[PDB]
């Protein structure tokens, strides 16, 4: 089969530099004039920067000088002036030249940070600068004389040298000076006597140098690169419609500054060639050469010399590398964002009236939106003409057009997004509901989701257009797909606030009410009884109710019984659906319980009727907390009636100090403790009479005189239920406001005595001013570095997703429940959940398996294993994966919104990513930094040092800024000597033993340590465990697992000891390595496998390797990136996320990975 | 040491020649005279120099030239064009005849008479051209022989030149002298085939030209020697004189032409000003420097220094509308009114307006707009030479719709439609045209179109087309 020669579909992509003559291959003609257009006629000036003949037609099909106007006459060149007419999309693709009169550097190969050009010739960048701008001349190919081939000479000392010896000897100077030594320069005889010259002489800093140098070298030459090319013959132009000169009103023009940057070189270049034909003296045709050079640099990549400014204007001029790099940080137009079409947005309203499953869609937005599926379905049942007339109809808005709109709505949906889009449930799919309005209706349960509040934030629309994204946003990013959060196995679609103080107030009880005692056959005559007004809501009350248990197999049971309820909880059961036990709604139905309530119902009944409940909960949340009458006035909150006298004790107690001060009994900084103390102490006394007073006040009579229970006051019950406000915020209405503290941080010892019910005076509020204005400052900051975080960590992961299927490796590591020096931090349970064990676990007694090797535990095998005492399972995780450029689905674990295990292709380092960053919002050395931190691996300030090896330690020689340690293994050799200095105190014993890793000081360690000394599962540990801790103290859920994944990331690169393929101390992936090590073991040497060392590498340092220079290019500094691939020739295939999403193909993961998959395995095959 | 920035690594360069003295001018000028005389008289001692130029007056007077394409006059008409041209080839054809040892004191006349005329520099070129082109000719012959020799034949170069000098034409040489029973003289046979043949050129050489081998170096080398002299002091001259260059072009700075730029025009104005320089006049080669630096520098930047190329005369124009304005605006009070400068303009004026748009330079496309962001004025220009899809799909219905309307009439009348426009078919059709191909002609065809269009103009057919038109 002849295999192709034009268009095919692509696959991955090569770099390198650039031939003269491939310069000229892609150049249809040389531009030899800076004109642009004509001045009057704007037709283009032939051979000029903007140009008919080389680049093409101005208008559609149609000759410059007007001859052939017809769509016919094609691939004709007129003979006036060849034009070949074609679509002036043309103009936008065909290349051009310019031929330069002397050489020229390429301004990226000179002043890249390692010069290419300077260690290529191992010449340093400032003499090849000093010999570009003619400032002395350089050797080439020095023969046998006196001198070295690189050697740099002066005026005099060339003058002389050459008397001397008039041939057998060569020196130039400028570009052509350095274009010669390139040119004649040898590659392969250098590695030859560079590999020799690396076996004679033994000195580390000779043979590092001598080794980095060849494989530099050897690289170059297995590129395909000749080194000449970086000093340019030929400069090629950039077509004229990516630097138009198009026109605008007022009949004023507007450029890109490319032209005056391509005039400058054209102008200069054309005057030296004329400089040459005028016999021109030296110093003049020099400074034309180097006026030639500066110009192409400032073309090139300007600011690296001069920065040239614009014509007229002094705001420099933009180059090609800016036109390359952009702006924002490192943002390419597909990072920074892309415009789209079929979209809108709008300000965002409630619409309670939503199924879970919808949204509202304002009327004339779903017109707009939908227009050309409206058109198409207006003619298609003949209502229109033709497409023309459909127009005529939407514009007019006729009557009939709404229908059609009803119809192409139904089952398409729509995706919804907002602002601070952090987690993939920032968008979300909705089936479109039209409402009459401007305003998109969104529904409540969402709100969470989207962080989204009601004060005027505004959500985008986006329309799914072609059948896979209509059924990608219906099997996926729908709402109904996704209950539960990526992160944690918890619901999201948790009750907010209106609807959990309705439920709240349903199932609750007071001591006496309408109804009080009596009995009633079943939830619908005691809803009866309630609507009717006969009895209360909340009052204790005996009932008959039947529940469901499918504790059978598969299989639900029936059993009924009388119940000790109340009316409230008896009316809210018959929603309930199932299975579930009364004992759910049984109780007072706090946030925390309607949301447990939530999360047993989807672990039983199954998806549908989670939802359905869900939507259940929240119509009859809203409706009885609207019936319910709940409202806040100002005798809402009660104040302590002894909060006077507590403050005049704790008032008293400052007084006190002070006359101890005055007497000078004690000191005035352990006086400021003392009084601060008291002040202290006060607030925690009027917060705990005020809390106590809220709560418990309520004091009512049941048949008797006297009782009293939790209070039914509106602001309490809000507090309580988790609706809205917090024992805090109450604190600051009723009890006095805690103490501030000045910028410095010092706490200011006079207090708010006054609170929020009462008046703040001036003082008091000018105090509270800076906690305001820092609080706004603060949390504004931490919603970047959230942004900053989560960047990192996606540009990090990003192309790991699940691959293979199971590694089907035994390995893993020791789940336990955390038991931090109190009680339990968290559980086993929670650890070992939704995690797949890596093998069988036992009773206490054996021979008895429970979970049989590989099993995902569910809630029905972690409550199994509950039910034992069994305190330890071992569980596979995703950094102790076998599997190579990826993660096997049975070890990563089953979360996602579906408690079902993790699917193959899912991409798993983005949601891990996003997972982790989301909350970062609400984290607070400790601290959000302290994450940062930890991800990025830094050695902490003061750290303390393990022990190298095990054995019998002591002290030796002296003080030298170091007083060194000797360590004694028993069997092994003594010789690992540290030295530790001795002016930080020590803890090692010098007559005791010591373990490796053990505490030879105090203070934070870095991970580094930790992972060499203690490894690799010891180092993963310790980073989940740490920033585990940052977020669990905050209260911020997230499983192990995500973390766990961006360890993997970080430990992806690992340094070699032994050898027997590759070289020997050279930092490279595990996966490869270890692949090869696989390979190693068996079949080509029997076995020369290797042996490395696992390394740690910090987040931001592990995204800097990356395959794909594509990628690359995206996030980090793209003028480097570029130069660096280019001369090593580096073919990036793609393979990878970031890179498909830049060259704009499907996405080698989710629905994508069935394609990228079915071609990978094509290729490198038959 | 070196600063970069390439003003400074110039302006140092240059600093380091020394300012010429009054005397020193005229030593470099008399040395320029040295030079050119020189390469003059090697070129009126070459007989074809002569020759050539008489043809070419043979081709003058024969219409197949001009007068100002040969001579630009001699030292001083057609007339007098005439008989000197007359006296030239008289004193050629006495030369000519006398090559019978006294022919030189004529053959030295005759390159007097040839000094006379100025040629144009084109011809000159030519010229000098034809010479060492002409010895380029001479070398190859000499490095062809010799390399057969000592190269292919083993023969060393000392004994070479032994009968070389002085002949290297006749036989004298080559066949006298590859007896001589040297080690390398029996190896003279196995060549000889191809020495003796491309020795046709050689003497050649001596019947076109009119020299013997000896000769056509010594004249053209000489000339070189000229040559070298000329551009050698000339060179020193420029090379001395740069910083007047430097000292003219800081008045052009703001122009919109680079400090470089500028001062290298300049230079390549002094460059000319040394060329065009005569000392015998008198006049200060600084004040005589001065205009053509200037000139180069104002000429170039009119030229160059626009992203719109603008004649030079509207430049100017430009400028005096500008004069206008500075001394009206605050005579006036304000400003003049746009159609004020007009009448104080001799032409048109309103001109004025197209003239104060033209003027304009177009600004930056990359000039940022607000909010400092990535928003920059290029970002928001929106292409207008796109079709709206919302049109394409309608250009794509249209043909589904005419296509089934032009089924309806009969297949006849429905080729003769298609045919006079250009529907599915390259280009369109004459009405001749579509009578000769369907053989039934003229008249006939515009009937019945007609009568088509007259069958889809009421509406059953109608009904389908007509919703098209808006
Ligand atoms: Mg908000
Ligand atoms: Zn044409
Ligand atoms: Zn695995």
């Amino acid at each position: 089969l002849k295999a192709q020669t034009k268009t095919e579909e692509f696959d991955a992509i090569k770099i390198a530099l650039a031939s003269p003559d491939m310069i000229r291959s892609w150049s249809f003609g040389e531009v030899k004039k800076p004109e642009t257009i004509n001045y009057r006629t704007f037709k283009p000036e032939r051979d000029g920067l903007f140009c008919a003949r080389i680049f093409g037609p101005v208008k559609d099909y149609e000759c410059l000088c007007g001859k052939y106007k017809r769509l016919k006459h094609r691939g004709v060149i007129c003979e006036k002036c060849g034009v070949e007419v074609t679509q002036t999309k043309v103009r936008r693709e065909r290349m051009g030249h310019i031929e330069l009169a002397s050489p020229t550097a390429h301004i990226w190969f000179l002043k890249s940070l390692p010069s290419r050009i300077g260690l290529l010739l191992d010449m340093p960048l400032r003499d090849i600068e000093r010999v570009l701008y003619f400032e002395s001349y350089v050797v080439i190919e020095g023969g046998m004389t006196n001198l070295e081939r690189q050697q740099i000479l002066t005026e005099e000392q060339y003058l002389d040298a050459l008397e001397e010896f008039g041939d057998e000897f060569d020196a130039k100077m400028g570009a052509e000076a350095i274009q010669a030594l390139l040119k004649s320069m040898d590659l392969e005889q250098e590695c030859e006597q560079l590999r020799e010259e690396l076996n004679e002489t033994n000195s580390e800093t000779k043979r590092k140098k001598l080794t980095k140098r060849i494989k530099l070298l050897e690289a170059f030459v297995q590129s395909g690169n000749k080194p000449e090319w970086m000093i340019l013959t030929v400069l090629p132009v950039l077509p004229p419609d990516l630097r138009p000169l198009v026109p605008l009103d007022g009949g004023r023009f507007a450029t890109s500054d490319l032209n005056d940057l391509y005039r400058r070189v054209i102008n200069r270049n054309n005057r030296l060639k004329r400089l040459l034909d005028l016999a021109a003296p030296d110093i003049i045709v020099r400074n034309e050469k180097r006026m030639l050079q500066e110009a192409v640099d400032a073309l090139l990549d300007n600011g690296r010399r001069g920065r040239a400014i614009t014509g007229s204007n002094k705001r420099p001029l933009k180059s090609l590398a800016d036109m390359i790099k952009g702006k924002q940080g490192r943002f390419r137009q597909n990072l920074l964002g892309k415009r789209v079409d079929y979209s809108g947005r709008s300000v965002i309203t409630v619409g309670p009236y939503l199924r879970l499953h919808q949204c509202g869609l304002p009327k004339k937005m779903a017109l707009e939106l939908f227009k050309p599926f409206i058109y198409g379905k207006l003619e298609l049942r003949g209502l229109a003409t033709t497409i023309k007339a459909a127009k005529k109809m939407v514009e007019r808005e006729e009557a009939v057009v709404w229908d059609i709109l009803d119809e192409v709505i139904r089952e398409h949906p729509v995706l919804l997004n907002r602002a601070p889009t952090l987690h993939r449930l920032g968008i979300q799919a909705f089936e479109p509901v039209l409402i009459e309005g401007k305003a998109i209706q969104l529904h409540p349960l969402v709100c969470a989701a989207y962080n989204a509040d009601f004060d005027g934030d505004q959500m985008a629309v986006h329309v799914p257009l072609t059948l896979e994204a209509q059924l990608e946003a219906r099997a996926l990013m729908m709402s109904t797909n996704n209950i539960l959060s990526p992160a944690n196995g918890e619901p999201i679609i948790v009750p907010s606030q209106d609807v959990v103080l309705g439920l709240y107030y349903m199932t609750r009880d007071c001591v006496n009410a309408k109804g009080e005692g009596m009995v009633l056959t079943g939830p619908k005559e005691a809803e009866r009884l309630y609507r009717s007004g006969l009895a209360s809501l909340h009052a204790r009350v005996k009932v008959r109710i039947t529940e469901y248990e499918k504790d059978a197999n598969g299989e639900l049971v029936a059993k009924t019984s009388l119940k000790d309820t109340t009316v409230g909880r008896a009316i809210l059961w018959m929603i309930v659906p199932k299975g579930l036990p009364y004992s759910i709604v049984n109780q007072a139905l706090g946030k925390k319980a309607i949301s447990k309530m939530l999360n047993t119902c989807y672990r039983i009944l199954g998806l549908k009727p989670t939802v359905i409940f869900a939507d259940q909960i929240m119509y009859t949340g809203f409706a009885y907390a609207a019936r319910s009458g709940a409202s806040v006035g100002i005798d809402d909150m009660v104040i302590p009636e002894k909060k006077h006298e507590i403050i005049s004790e704790a008032e008293a107690e400052v007084a006190e100090i002070q006359e101890q001060f005055q007497s000078g009994l004690v000191t005035a900084g352990e006086r400021y403790n003392k009084v601060i103390d008291i002040w202290a102490a006060a607030n925690d006394r009027v917060s705990k009479a005020m809390m106590d007073n809220l709560q418990t006040e309520t004091v009512i009579n049941r048949d008797g005189q006297e009782e009293k229970q939790v209070s039914f006051n509106s602001i309490y019950m809000m507090a309580d239920s988790g609706a809205r406000g917090s024992a805090a915020q109450i604190r600051q209405l009723a009890g006095m406001r805690g103490l501030m503290a000045k910028p410095d941080g010092s706490i200011i010892e006079t207090p708010i005595t006054a609170n929020f019910r009462e008046g703040l005076n001036v003082l008091q509020y000018f105090i509270s001013t800076h906690g305001a204005r820092k609080g706004l400052a603060d949390t504004a900051l931490k919603t970047a570095n959230s942004g900053y975080l989560t960047r990192r960590l996606v540009d990090v992961a990003q192309d790991l997703v699940v691959t293979e299927d199971d590694c089907g490796t035994h390995e893993g590591i020791m789940m336990t429940p955390v038991i931090e020096g109190g009680d339990v931090k968290e559980p086993l349970r929670d650890r070992v959940l939704g995690r797949v064990t890596a093998e069988d676990v036992l009773k206490p007694g054996t021979a008895d398996i429970l979970v049989p090797r590989n099993t995902l535990l569910h809630e029905q095998w972690c409550d199994l294993l509950e039910e034992n005492s069994v305190d330890a399972v071992k569980v596979r995780s995703v950094v102790s994966c076998d599997t190579d450029f990826g993660v096997c689905a049975h070890c990563y674990g089953r979360d996602l919104a579906r408690g079902h295990i993790i699917n193959k292709g899912e991409a798993i380092g983005v949601i891990a990513a996003q997972s982790i960053g989301e909350p970062g919002t609400q984290l607070t050395t400790g601290g959000l930094p302290r994450v940062a931190d930890l991800f990025e691996a830094r050695r902490p300030k003061e750290p303390a040092i393990l022990a190298e090896i095990s054995g019998i330690v002591s002290f030796g020689k002296e003080t030298k800024g170091k007083r060194r340690l000797v360590i004694t293994p028993v069997d092994g050799s003594d010789p690992y000597e540290e030295m530790i200095p001795k002016w930080r105190q020590l803890n090692v014993f010098e007559g005791e033993r010591v373990e490796r890793g053990d505490v030879i000081s105090d203070g934070p360690e870095a991970p580094h340590d930790i992972l060499r000394l203690r490894g690799v599962h010891a180092v993963t540990r310790y980073i989940v465990n740490e920033v585990q801790d940052v977020y669990r103290l905050q209260g911020v859920k997230i499983n192990d697992k995500h973390i766990e994944v961006i360890v993997r990331q970080m430990l992806r690169k690992a340094t070699i000891v032994n050898a027997g393929s590759s070289d020997f101390l050279e930092g490279e992936q595990v996966e490869y390595s270890r692949v090869k090590i696989a390979n190693r073991e068996l079949e080509a040497n029997g076995k020369v496998g290797a042996t490395y060392s696992r390394d740690l590498l910090g987040i931001t340092k592990a995204s800097l390797a990356t395959e794909s220079f594509i990628s690359a290019a995206s996030f980090q500094e793209t003028t480097r990136v570029l130069t660096e691939a280019a001369v090593a020739g580096k073919r990036d295939e793609l393979r990878g996320l970031k890179e498909n999403v830049i060259v704009g193909r499907l996405i080698p993961a989710g629905t994508g990975y069935a394609y990228h998959q079915d071609r990978m395995r094509r290729r490198a095959a038959g | 040491g070196r600063t970069t920035d390439p003003v400074r690594m110039y302006m140092r360069e240059m600093g380091t020649v020394e300012l010429l003295t009054r005397e020193g001018e005229i030593d470099i000028a008399k040395r320029i005279e040295d030079g050119i005389n020189q390469v003059q008289c090697s070129v009126a001692e070459y007989p074809e120099a002569i020759t050539y130029l008489l043809e070419q007056y043979d081709r003058v007077e024969a219409e197949e030239a001009r007068l100002s394409d040969l001579i630009t006059g001699f030292v001083d008409d057609p007339e007098l064009a005439r008989e000197k041209f007359a006296e030239l080839r008289a004193q050629y054809v006495v030369t000519r005849d006398t090559i019978k040892a006294t022919a030189q004191e004529e053959i030295l006349k005759l390159s007097e008479v040839f000094k006379q005329f100025r040629l144009v520099p084109k011809q000159f070129d030519y010229l000098v051209n034809s010479m060492r082109v002409m010895m380029d000719r001479v070398r190859t012959q000499e490095r062809l022989i010799m390399k057969l020799c000592v190269e292919q034949c083993k023969m060393p170069k000392k004994n070479f030149i032994t009968l070389f000098t002085g002949n290297e034409t006749s036989d004298t040489w080559f066949n006298a002298a590859i007896a001589m029973n040297k080690p390398w003289s029996e190896k003279l046979h196995d060549v000889s085939e191809e020495v003796h043949r491309a020795l046709q050129k050689l003497q050649q050489i001596e019947e076109e030209t009119g020299l013997t081998i000896e000769q056509v170096k010594d004249i053209n080398r000489r000339m070189s020697i000229g040559e070298a002299k000329a551009r050698r002091a000339k060179k020193e001259m420029v090379e001395a004189n740069l910083r007047l260059v430097i000292s003219i072009a800081k008045k052009y700075t703001n122009r919109g032409l680079q400090f470089l730029d500028l001062i290298q025009e300049g230079n390549i104005g002094l460059m000319k000003a040394v060329d065009k320089f005569e000392y015998r006049r008198g006049y200060k080669f600084s004040t005589y420097a001065t205009w053509w630096i200037r000139q180069a520098i104002t000429r170039s930047i009119a030229d160059q220094a626009r992203t719109i190329r603008i004649p030079v005369h509207m430049i100017e124009t430009i400028n005096k509308l500008n004069r206008i304005s500075r001394q009206m605006l605050q005579e006036m009070g304000r400003e003049p009114t746009p159609e004020e400068l007009a009448e104080r303009m001799l032409m048109p004026e309103d001109k004025i307006r197209k003239v104060l748009k033209i003027a304009k330079e177009p600004i930056s496309m990359e000039t940022p707009i607000g909010d400092d962001e990535d928003s920059h004025l290029g970002d928001f220009i929106e292409d207008t030479t796109l079709e709206l899809p919302l049109d394409s799909a309608t250009t794509e219905s249209l043909r589904a719709a005419t296509h089934d309307v032009l089924a309806g009439l009969t297949a006849r009348e429905a080729k003769v439609l298609r045919m006079r426009f250009g529907i599915d078919m390259n280009t369109d059709y004459t009405l001749e045209e579509v009578g000769k191909q369907f053989d039934v002609t003229r008249e006939r065809i515009r009937q019945i179109e007609a009568k088509a269009l007259r069958k889809l103009r009421h509406p059953s057919r109608s009904e389908v087309l007509r919703s098209f038109l808006d």
